[PDB]
């Protein structure tokens, strides 16, 4: 499913690419 | 994907999916690895979750006056809901103002099926 | 209300609702201080999505064949998903299986709209 | 409207009290 090549990809990601995925969404939705 | 890549399609992901996604990495992950996806999603889901009220692909039911019969109009928003009382009688006399919003994120067809089992009870209700 | 009581009314809501509500905390609170709402919600919404599926408020979209077509199809798969090449070439070539899902959670309509696209470039779709 | 009525019952929950309401859901959807 989408979800799962999605979830595939996050897992990939180094701990410093999650946290720039979580600053980046955070930022844009507004979260504080 | 990039990160950006993985963003967008984070992004095109119905309120639906997010939440799976979601569930699925907390199963995985546990619910502390997991977290920094789950308060990350939230804000777009909300999103998704607005959206899908402004493009009409999910309703809601709006309270437009409980009538003459407040404490039956307040059974079914119970039984809908799961409210508690106090709670539930605050929410039914807010009818007629905008937020007397019993339910949303629903199909027209479960919105229609709400709008009924609550003219049912005398109050006026409006499918947005 | 009773914290069974509140327990019991989120497990009433929508998945947009969980969706929104938890948004509205983390607004309010903060990702810090919201983040436990978050994080055990996201399992109700998950619940509720899935449940959704199952009682047909909404739908998916599973690919049953690309045909010769695997690149416009991946096309399309990309358009819709924003997934990137390999992880779309992943999904596609996974066509005929049960997770061949392109899109889930979505109105009939746009579960519709979506399928004539896949068909369009080639594919053989199924709406569940 | 509905999830107003929850929140404002989230929010006057204690810090003890809204352990408890987090457990249990955690608990009831197989939280680890």
């Amino acid at each position: 499913m989408t979800i799962d090549e999605i979830i595939e990809a996050i897992e990939k990601l180094t701990v410093s690419e999650l946290a720039e995925l979580v600053k980046k969404l955070e930022d844009k939705f507004g979260v504080t | 994907m990039t990160i950006d890549e993985i963003i967008e399609a984070i992004e095109k992901l119905t309120v639906s999916e997010l939440a799976e996604l979601v569930k699925k990495l907390e199963d995985k992950f546990g619910v502390t690895a997991a977290a920094p996806v789950a308060v990350a999603a939230a804000p777009v889901a909300g999103a998704a979750a607005g959206a899908a009220q402004e493009e009409k692909t999910e309703f809601d039911v709006v309270l437009k006056s409980f009538g003459q019969n407040k404490i039956q109009v307040i059974k079914v928003v119970r039984e809908i809901t799961g409210l508690g009382l106090k709670e539930a009688k605050d929410l039914v006399e807010k009818a007629g103002s905008p937020d007397a919003v019993i339910k949303s994120g629903v199909s027209k067809e479960e919105a229609e099926e709400i709008k009924k089992k609550l003219e049912e009870a005398g109050a006026e209700v409006e499918l947005k």
